[PDB]
């Protein structure tokens, strides 16, 4: 078989297999950015209430669905890769999980351009200077060229401190966990 | 479903043990008698 | 080639290859293990993944661990240097004595001999056991089975055979312990060292051992039989010589195959067995054969789960054997040891044109009298012995004498009985049973015949019983 | 949901328009391979049960045609097949060579010689999956198929075009019945009567190679290979070969049937073909039924056994007797495959282990044995003696319980016991020593007229032998008269009376 080039992050499931096929197809011929843009476009194109209502009805024949999607793709001047992907999803009847495929490819492309999602949780909000030093130190965690994608949620359930997720790495300087630790060890 | 020879002692219920004992007691008795006769013959054939 | 673990479920590991896949049955080596873990490819799942069974514990495996592809099936060391040693499934030594230094490595998977290689000659193999020699005589180059449940004498009988045949056998010998207690493996190692078949000093060892005991994961138990079979095959072909091959039990091969089938995605068959039971057993039992280039005498112990001879595993194994000796628990309860069932054992050579008309007629007379005894036992359960026709009591007496006379003391069962082992030449067994049937002993008591060798020993025991009466 | 062809490799191919350079009509790429089942992508123009050929020289049969893929069963070890291989159509359903060029040759399930005696003649080929005849071509079973065994020919007659069934336990004598039947046909094949010659086919499914080699040696010893084919599908063979071998044998026999000759095919053992089919079905993920057997396992054996017919003179008059062998486990004729094949066939020769060791070998258990064809498949002389023998044996079987007591019972019961014991000792037979029909009828005639009520039962087996040798040597004219004539004429009856009395007059 053709030795497909594996994606950076392995997505699994039906969407995973379709997205890995698309990523392998695009990586050769080097059309990853354009194909991602076209995927974002079809993200809205199919979402149109008329098109969505006409594609979620399993009593319109697959022939009609494929013909309509071919017409839309021609009317949008897409890459042959994206047009063939939409045709393939339509033939296999996998349109109901098309947004899953776009989301999978988005996740797969983000890692391709070197991004490590991050999460910070605190009892209350932060002052922008402190967030700046957080940016600096977290970038210290990352490797060379690995952009960061910070997300700062606010969880009052914890009693203070901070919680940081960087990929699968996790550091919990939160008051609640330390209270729990002392209460347990002291209880013993 | 059929029946075969030597099945009463294959089940091993009450009849199986009863039959085993009815056999063993009789043959212990006969073995005792035969051993007595063997001793008598031994003694009578020394000369 | 280099691949990458992508799943670990029990003993089944899924390995993904970016380059070309490895063929089925190839051995792969996991990189990053203190010991040697070898996986064997069993399926291609598509998307470059291959499913495999691990020949060792899959603890501490990490999704992503690199794997090397050896390019060939598991290759074990073979030759005269393996004699006196012990081995795993993967051939590395487990006797703590150093590397096995051979020039030949043999893959454990091979095609069975073709039909144009079969030997069609049979001649009795005299083992020195009365019941075996009389009713189910063995044959040189033939495959022997020892069926029976747990605790009936399979291991004792096989040890007894090693004591007799292997000790006085010019050719080599192989013992593959498949999924049996490790205590027994150590006991055999030390008993062989004591006897002298395994010599730790010189290079005069006559036995090569392979052990896959029941602490191993199913992958290793399913393949240690093939490892022992490969050693035996080499000694058959290249050495061009007679070989013995003892296996204990060859039911653990089937069972170990059944412990991974469900995880390989196969629907089960009749009783929680893999769908490939008969094919998997045939592709192994068909390499244990006496071709025209050599000759393997194969003795196999076959566990019969819950004494059920109609279970799929023993039922299928029956068709691959020339001689069978179905040890029976109902006879071991009576104290008749070995508990070989005279009516449920058979041999191929048991024909008047191979053994002789005297041997054949004696055997058939014994079997007929025992069957008549079984028929009578139903009546005795109602009438009683006192009410039988004076001819029937004669049948019962002869049947009980013959039942006891088949018992024999082994040289390896000294510990249990405390008696001394006896080897009975074939002519003496034939004479003894012919006389017992002819009525030349219808005065000696039954117990005189219990656990003795030739018939004269029964006469002497009866004399002693009478004197101290 | 999910499909097996939705793997990312196929989708990758199809996204960048690389699916047009690959011919997906007559070639395919293996998606999966495991436990002897390959799942192939493509082969869109492949017929059900067609034979495909893998790139590595192996063959396979395409059984499961699903929307996504084709399920091929490989004819050998799947060691050589790897995911991504190339599978090409052969174009033709599986067929085997046929003709008199196979006689005396050992072949495997596909007609390849395995005895190393050279290529196989093979002028004609025949498809193994051919529909059996219909209602009209057949005609009632009338001719006898001389088994050479006293019990089978006397109390369980087998005609030509009949499907008997040698059902029994393990190590009871089934293969011995088959081999004696095969060996007894030499007296007809050697002769010149062209409507009595029977050609034999022995299908050996799932037996080890040593057994088949010994069997071939046994046939060669008896000079009974020159008219025998042996089709081996031994244990080491892949499941599809064990599954096909009965059909290859049946087609090699249908050749003889279609051309006016007569054939005997002995599917030994069918309970192993059922197991091989069960394997193939379970690995193809087909829905299991009772005991894990697929649903269409009755179909598998019925479409095989219903090809044993007796064509009429407007089609040639040939015939194909079938003698399927089945191994019941304990005594269970109510299991699945024993039930199916007992309901398919026309009779059964039921063998025992109680009888085997009681000294009654062959262990044919009459009373459980039956032949729904019956007297129609017997000669007139055999009818004459066997009617009385069967009646007397039936009388003896319902008072056999008293056999132990015997005495202290009326005279009628004593006579029944005595006659029954003599008759049972008469039906005993050696091994590989079949008997011509004249010999059998002479022996049974002596037995059933009371001429052995004086001899002790232990001496009946010696009488039978000595008397038979006597008549065979001194009196050939009477035996020839009975044989050619087919009946016992009054003068022949008187001659038999005088011969039996004169020999028995002094026997000692
Ligand atoms: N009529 C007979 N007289 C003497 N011996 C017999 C007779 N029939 C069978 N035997 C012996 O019984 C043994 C078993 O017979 P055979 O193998 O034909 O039965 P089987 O059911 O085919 O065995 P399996 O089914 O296990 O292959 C053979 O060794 C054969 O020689
Ligand atoms: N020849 C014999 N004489 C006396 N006892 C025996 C003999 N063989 C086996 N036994 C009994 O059986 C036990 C060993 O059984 P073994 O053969 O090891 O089990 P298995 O056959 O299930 O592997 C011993 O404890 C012993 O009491
Ligand atoms: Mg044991
Ligand atoms: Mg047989």
């Amino acid at each position: 078989f053709a030795k497909l080039v594996r994606p950076p992050v392995q997505i699994y499931g039906i969407e995973g297999r379709y997205a890995t096929a698309l990523y392998s197809a695009a990586s050769k011929q080097n059309k990853l950015e354009q194909v991602e843009k076209e995927l974002l476009r079809v993200g809205q194109i199919l979402k149109e209430p008329k098109m969505a209502a006409s594609l979620l009805n399993p009593y319109v024949k697959r022939s009609v669905k494929v013909k309509s999607l071919s017409d839309m793709t021609a009317k949008e001047k897409f890459s042959p890769l994206t047009s063939n992907l939409i045709n393939l999803l339509a033939e296999n009847g996998r349109l109901t999980n098309t947004p899953a495929v776009i989301s999978a490819f988005s996740t797969m492309m983000s890692v391709h351009r070197g991004e490590v999602p991050c999460t910070v949780t605190t009892a209350s909000a932060l002052d922008e200077a402190t967030l700046t030093e957080l940016k600096t130190v977290l970038k210290s965690f990352l490797s060379k060229g690995q952009v960061l994608k910070l997300e700062v949620k606010i969880d009052p359930s914890i009693m203070g401190g901070m919680i940081v997720r960087i990929g699968e790495k996790y550091v919990d300087m939160s008051a609640k966990t330390k209270i729990q630790k002392l209460s347990r060890a002291m209880r013993e | 479903v059929r029946s075969s020879a030597g099945a009463v002692r294959d089940a091993g219920g009450a009849f199986g043990k009863r039959e085993q004992a009815e056999e063993e007691r009789y043959f212990r008795a006969r073995a005792k008698e035969q051993l007595a006769a063997l001793k008598k013959h031994h003694e009578n054939e020394i000369s | 080639t280099t691949g990458r673990i992508v799943a670990v479920i029990g003993a089944v590991v899924d390995v993904q290859f970016d380059e070309g896949l490895p063929p089925i049955l190839n051995a792969l080596e996991v990189q990053g293990r203190e010991t040697r873990l070898v996986l064997e490819v069993a399926q291609h799942l598509g998307e470059s993944t291959v499913r495999t069974i691990a020949m060792d514990g899959t603890e501490g495996l990490v999704r992503g661990q690199k794997v090397l592809d050896s390019g060939a099936p598991i290759r074990i060391p073979v030759g005269p240097e393996t004699l006196g040693r012990i081995m795993n499934v993967i051939g590395e030594p487990i006797d703590e004595r150093g590397p096995i230094k051979t020039k030949q490595f043999a893959a454990i998977h091979a095609e069975a001999p073709e039909f144009v290689e079969m030997s069609v000659e049979q001649e009795i193999l005299v083992t020195g056991i009365k019941v075996v020699d009389l009713l189910a005589p063995y044959a040189k180059g033939g495959k022997i089975g020892l069926f029976g449940g747990a605790g009936v004498g399979k291991t004792v009988l096989i040890m007894e055979l090693i004591n007799n045949v292997a000790k006085a056998h010019g050719g080599y010998s192989v013992f593959a312990g498949v999924g049996e207690r490790t205590r027994e493996g150590n006991d055999l190692y030390h008993e062989m060292i004591e006897s002298g078949v395994i010599n730790l000093k010189d290079a005069t060892s006559k036995v090569a051992l392979v052990y896959g005991q029941m602490n191993e994961p199913p992958g290793a138990r399913a393949r240690v039989a093939l490892t022992g079979l490969t050693v035996a095959e080499y000694f058959r072909d290249q050495e061009g010589q007679d070989v013995l091959l003892f296996i204990d039990n060859i039911f653990r091969f089937t069972q170990a195959g059944s412990e991974v089938s469900a995880l390989l995605g196969r629907i089960p068959s009749a009783v929680g067995y893999q769908p490939t039971l008969a094919t998997d057993m045939g592709t192994m039992q068909e390499r244990i054969t006496t071709t025209k280039k050599g000759s393997i005498t194969s003795v196999q112990a076959i566990y019969v789960p819950a004494d059920d001879l109609t279970d799929p595993a023993p039922a299928t194994t029956f068709a691959h054997l020339d001689a069978t000796t179905v040890l029976s628990r109902a006879i071991a309860e009576l104290g008749i040891y070995p508990a070989v069932d005279p009516l449920d054992s058979t041999s191929r050579i048991m024909d008047p044109n191979i053994v002789g008309s005297e041997h054949y007629d004696v055997a058939r007379g014994v079997q007929k009298i025992l069957q008549d005894y079984k028929s009578l036992q139903d009546i005795i359960a109602i009438l009683g012995m006192d009410e039988l026709s004076e001819e029937d009591k004669l049948t019962v007496s002869r049947a009980r004498k013959i039942q006891r006379f088949l018992s024999q003391p082994f040289q390896v069962a000294e510990v249990f009985t405390g008696h001394l082992g006896k080897l009975v030449p074939l002519k003496e067994t034939i004479k003894g049973f012919q006389q017992i049937l002819a009525g030349e002993y219808d005065h000696l008591p039954e117990q005189a015949f219990y656990m003795v060798g030739p018939i004269e020993e029964a006469v002497a025991k009866a004399d002693k019983l009478a004197e101290e009466h | 949901k999910t499909g097996t062809a939705e793997v990312s490799s196929i989708l990758e191919e199809r996204i960048l328009g690389a699916d047009t350079s690959v011919d997906l009509e007559e070639t395919g790429r293996v998606l999966s391979i495991g436990d002897g089942i390959a799942r192939v992508h493509g082969l869109r123009n492949v017929q059900a049960e067609e034979m495909v050929e893998f790139s590595s020289g192996l063959k396979g049969m395409s059984l499961n045609l699903e929307p996504d893929n084709v399920g091929v069963v490989v004819f050998g070890n799947d060691k050589l097949i790897k995911e991504g291989d190339i599978v090409k159509r052969t174009g033709a359903i599986v067929d085997v060579p046929v003709g008199e060029e196979l006689l005396g040759r050992v072949v495997d399930a596909l007609g390849n010689a395995i005895d190393g005696k050279g290529p196989i003649g093979s002028k004609a080929r025949r498809r193994v999956g051919l529909k059996a005849p219909g209602i009209i071509p057949r005609i009632s079973v009338r001719e006898p198929m001389q088994t050479g065994i006293k019990a089978v020919d006397s109390l369980v007659p087998i005609g030509r075009g009949q499907r008997e069934l040698i059902i029994g336990d393990r190590q009871t004598g089934k293969t011995s019945i088959a081999i004696d039947t095969i060996i007894n046909q030499k007296r007809f094949n050697d002769g010149t009567d062209e409507k009595k010659k029977l050609y034999c086919i022995y299908v050996a499914i799932g037996q080890k190679r040593s057994t088949v080699a010994q069997l071939v040696k046994r046939l060669t010893d008896a000079d009974a290979m020159k008219y025998t084919i042996v089709v081996s599908a031994t244990a080491s063979d892949a499941a599809p070969l064990q599954y096909l071998a009965p059909y290859s044998g049946c087609s090699m026999g249908e050749y003889f049937r279609d051309n006016g000759k007569h054939a005997l095919i002995i599917y030994d053992d069918l309970s192993k073909q059922a197991v091989a089919y069960r394997q193939m079905s379970l690995l193809l993920r087909r829905p299991p039924g009772r005991e894990a057997y697929p649903g269409d396992v009755f179909y598998l054996h019925s479409r095989l056994l219903e090809r044993a017919a007796k064509m009429n003179d407007a089609f040639g008059g040939g015939s194909l007797t079938a003698l399927p062998v089945i191994e019941t486990q304990a005594g269970d004729v109510s299991a699945y495959i024993p039930t199916n094949v007992i309901s398919i066939t026309d009779g059964q020769i039921f063998l025992e282990t109680e009888l085997f060791y009681k000294g009654i070998r062959p262990a044919i258990n009459v009373g459980l044995s039956v032949s729904r064809v019956g007297s129609a498949a017997q000669t007139r002389a055999m009818k004459q003696v066997a009617g009385t023998m069967k009646l007397e044996l039936a009388q003896y079987r319902e008072v056999a319980a008293f056999a132990q007591f015997g005495s202290d019972l009326d005279a009628a019961t004593q006579q029944l016991l005595s006659r029954g014991v003599r008759l049972t000792e008469l039906l005993k037979q050696g091994q590989y020593s079949p008997m011509a029909i004249e010999e059998q009828v002479a022996v049974i005639y002596a037995g059933v007229r009371g001429y052995l009520d004086k001899l002790e039962p232990s001496k009946i087996t010696k009488f039978e032998n000595a008397f038979l040798s006597h008549v065979i040597s001194q009196h050939q004219a009477l035996l020839s008269k009975i044989r050619t004539d087919g009946k016992i004429s009054e003068e022949s009856d008187a001659k038999l009376k005088e011969i039996v009395t004169n020999f028995l007059a002094g026997f000692e």
